[PDB]
């Protein structure tokens, strides 16, 4: 109740501007900060918050003591902006970390080429299925069968080629498992099955 | 030979 | 009753282990509410209540004021402590120790009066054996004139011949003070 | 007094109130008054004789109190004229030394938990007001921001002469009298 | 910056643990925080000038200490299963600062039993010829499977140099038995290179999974190898 941030995850397309909001209850609160925390890692101070409007590059943080609102603005969001953003409020002898708003920036796949490929083990029968090159608006559903595993979406960035691509991996120990039937709960009608 | 003091600050 | 509006400003220094630990706390108080505080451990003004938030923010925005307050623990507290080492911290006033019986004979009052500084240890002994049960002491009493006093009562049932000793240790004493009260009859 | 230390000092205690209007400037070391500045007379009055070797420009006190006057005006407005609350003082009378009839002694009247710092302390002997041989401390600070004050009465204790410390304070319904007999 | 040790640790319920934090050189305030999923950052205590300045609401079995060089230690005398968390220390020049510098944390997993600890098996799957033809790109997939707890760090090494470009590792592992809380984990990663780069048989591709398991002081009486801290890897070279 002391520090309240926007709850749900923000799913934002690359290039969009993002607005984080946060409210604090104690009018006597003196100092305000935004922190950034990547998954399973540590928080890092992003910027201090002022009424005039602190602006550092693509980031803008502002404080409104009348409404007791704190804001963070991210212009031209990049994939590397994906993290949890913590609203941190300092009062007399109490520093309160908000629970955070998670941000997931998805890439804008210009020319989708969705396909499902089978990949063989380098050291000898075992194989995995790679659903790749699909579009950021495509969701992947974790399998509900105990014998076939399906990972979430994953965005890789071939920097030297300015090429981003989505992919998901599926495998199974069952011999009846085939890549054609692998991604059946998660699919586009243009998906290539070589 | 002189004690020092802390100076009060105006509120504006 | 008339209405009164009170402002207090306290520039306080804390010292422990000589000057090993020195701490400055500046306090701005409206009536009896502390609203703004500068704690040299913190290094900036902090609003204790909403009433002190504008002042805390205003003073903190002034670089020259902040740096002056950050140096004040060394400039004020440490300078004045050196003066205290030559004066207040050298003050040694030996206690006057006095025994007088009372009744509620069944009560001995050891009056330890006019000593400085406050650190003192007072013990009761009955025939060279320290009494611990039946000892009732007042709190340390600040006379306000840079001396203290304290009263230490001993509940007693005296046998004729018993010697009751009041044992007083004080930094002004190279050796403890002992005053004796010897029972001349059995109570 | 939550902060624990070997020694605590106030350099200094700055007080200003609307009633009067009056101010007070003192320094305190381990709870005792080192000196006060007479703001009306612009004089530094040392309370411990060994401290008289020092010099303390009483103008620094006047400058500080003037800042308190300014700040107090701002806070009366900002708090919507929130005035002080009268506390009930506690009064205790006792002698500096063990009482011996005919031997010089000092009566001590401690008025504790004073707020606001506006008090009357008067000594009585058989209803008559005693003025000779009476002195008192300034308002001495407490960590809860109330005050205490100690009045003294030098005397020769006699078998048929008793005394009363009379204290008047807005937090009291009636003047409080604390009797002392030898 | 801030140095925390140990970085990973497996203890059992009822055991004691001591975590260490070296603040940024010159900093005097060290704070400890507990990071759990679903609760966020929880304040343990702050140390300044070798004494505890502030304290959170944690039970008495959580205790701390600060030495004269401002290094700080945190101790739990009797661990509970619910104490599993990332324990973070933060340093600031002065006390009670809102601008904190965090270490990378100590990842403490508290278990009822060490018979549940397993290192990962790592396999590298070579790119599909179909992908190399249809896209002129080659994706290697790395699978780390059957490890517990979630104490792994996966990295890709090409010709002896760790690469990051064209790599995607699952931010969270899959549970091989999604109901059990002692379930072993699986983790996948992809490394995508140009088709030309893969078709050079002199290029060396290695998937490297650092596992943090049991210490030397931990007792082990099972038949299988003691699941100690180790690196498990798999590799591929590329065909014509
Ligand atoms: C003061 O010094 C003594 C050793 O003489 C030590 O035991 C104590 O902890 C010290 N106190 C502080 C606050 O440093
Ligand atoms: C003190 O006595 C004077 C004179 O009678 C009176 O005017 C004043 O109100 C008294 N102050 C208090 C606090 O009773």
């Amino acid at each position: 109740k002391e520090v309240e941030q926007d709850p749900g995850p923000f799913n934002v397309p690359e290039g969009a501007t993002v607005a984080f909001n946060c409210t604090y209850s104690n009018s006597a609160s003196q100092s305000f900060f935004w922190y950034r925390q990547d998954c399973r890692k540590e928080p890092k101070l992003l910027m201090s918050v002022y009424s005039s409007g602190n602006e550092d590059g693509r980031f803008t943080a502002q404080l409104n003591r009348a409404s007791q609102y704190i804001s963070l603005l991210i212009r031209d969001s990049k994939l590397s902006d994906s993290a949890t953003y913590l609203c941190v409020v300092m009062g007399f002898q109490k520093l309160v970390f908000g629970t955070g708003t998670r941000l997931l920036v998805s890439p804008n796949i210009q020319n989708p080429d969705p396909a499902v490929y089978q990949l063989r083990d380098s050291k000898s029968d075992k194989s995995v299925c790679l659903f790749t090159d699909f579009d950021s608006q495509t969701n992947v559903s974790q399998s509900k069968d105990s014998d076939v595993y399906i990972t979430d979406k994953c965005v890789l960035d071939m920097r030297s080629m300015d090429f981003k691509s989505n992919s998901a991996v599926a495998w199974s120990n069952k011999s009846d498992f085939a890549c054609a039937n692998a991604f059946n709960n998660s699919i586009p009608e243009d998906t290539f099955f070589p | 030979a002189t004690p020092l003091l802390m100076q009060a600050l105006p509120m504006g | 009753s008339p209405e009164d509006f009170v402002y207090q400003f306290k520039g306080m220094c804390y010292f422990t282990n000589g000057t090993e630990r020195v701490r400055l706390v500046s306090r701005s108080i409206y009536n009896r509410e502390e609203i703004v505080r500068f704690d040299s451990d913190v290094g900036e003004f902090r609003a204790v209540t909403l009433l002190g938030l504008p002042a805390a923010e205003y003073w903190n925005s002034q670089k020259d004021i902040l740096e002056r307050k950050r140096a004040a623990v060394d400039r004020v507290c440490r300078h004045n402590y050196q003066l205290e080492l030559r004066t207040t911290l050298q003050r040694r006033v030996e206690p006057t120790v006095t025994i007088s019986p009372s009744r509620t004979h069944n009560l001995l009052v050891c009056s330890v009066t006019d000593f400085y500084p406050a650190q003192i240890k007072v013990r009761w002994f009955r025939n060279d054996q320290e009494e611990t049960a039946g000892v009732v002491s007042t709190p340390l009493i600040r006379n306000g004139d840079w001396t203290f006093q304290i009263l230490v009562m001993l509940e007693m049932t005296p046998q004729r011949g018993d010697v009751y000793t009041c044992h007083v240790e004080h930094p002004s004493l190279q050796s403890p003070i002992t005053v004796e009260w010897r029972a001349q009859s059995t109570g | 007094e939550d902060i624990v230390a070997d020694h605590v000092a106030s350099y200094g205690v700055n007080l200003y109130q609307s009633y009067g209007p009056s101010g007070q400037y003192t320094h305190e070391f381990d709870g005792d008054e080192q000196f006060y500045v007479d703001l009306g007379r612009k004089e530094t009055v040392w309370s411990l004789p060994v401290l008289r070797q020092f010099r303390f420009d009483p103008q620094f006190a006047l400058t500080n109190i003037a800042v308190l006057k300014h700040n107090l005006n701002s806070l009366i407005k900002r708090s919507n004229s929130t005035a002080a609350t009268n506390e009930v003082p506690e009064v205790t009378v006792f002698s500096k030394s063990p009482v011996t009839l005919g031997q010089p002694n000092i009566l001590i009247c401690l008025v504790d938990n004073i707020f606001p710092p506006v008090v009357n302390i008067t000594w009585l002997s058989n209803g008559h007001s005693v003025t000779e041989g009476v002195s008192e401390t300034s308002f001495l600070s407490k960590s809860d921001h109330s005050f205490f004050k100690i009045s003294y009465l030098t005397l020769l204790p006699s078998a048929e002469e008793s005394y009363d410390c009379k204290v008047e304070h807005w937090g009291l319904d009636k003047p409080l009298l604390k009797h002392w007999e030898p | 910056g801030v140095t925390q040790t140990p970085r990973y640790l497996i203890k059992t319920r009822g055991q004691q643990v001591t975590l260490s934090c070296s603040p940024i050189s010159g900093h005097r305030s060290v704070s400890w925080y507990q990071q759990t999923p679903g609760q966020g950052l929880q304040f343990l205590f702050e140390y300044f000038s070798e004494t505890q300045r502030n304290k959170g609401n944690f039970p008495g079995r959580f205790s701390g200490r600060q030495f004269s060089n401002s290094r700080s230690e945190m101790n739990v005398s009797t661990l509970e299963l619910g104490d599993s968390a990332l324990y973070l220390c933060a340093s600031s020049l002065r006390a009670e600062s809102g601008e904190l510098f965090f270490g990378e944390g100590s990842r403490l997993t508290v278990l009822e039993d060490l018979n549940k600890v397993f290192p990962p098996e790592v396999a590298v799957f070579e790119p599909s010829e179909a992908e190399i033809s249809h896209t002129q790109k080659a994706t290697l997939v790395c699978l780390a499977t059957g490890f517990f707890p979630d104490h792994v760090e996966l990295s890709w090494w090409v010709n002896g140099k760790e690469v990051h470009s064209g790599v995607c590792t699952d931010p969270q592992p899959l549970k091989e038995q999604p109901a059990l809380n002692d379930s072993r984990y699986a983790l996948s990663s992809r490394l995508r290179v140009s088709a030309t780069f893969w078709q050079n048989p002199r290029n060396h591709f290695r998937c490297q999974v650092q596992f943090y398991g049991l210490s030397e002081n931990d007792e082990w009486t099972q038949d299988r190898a003691k699941p100690v801290t180790q690196i498990v890897s798999a590799e591929a070279w590329g065909r014509a």
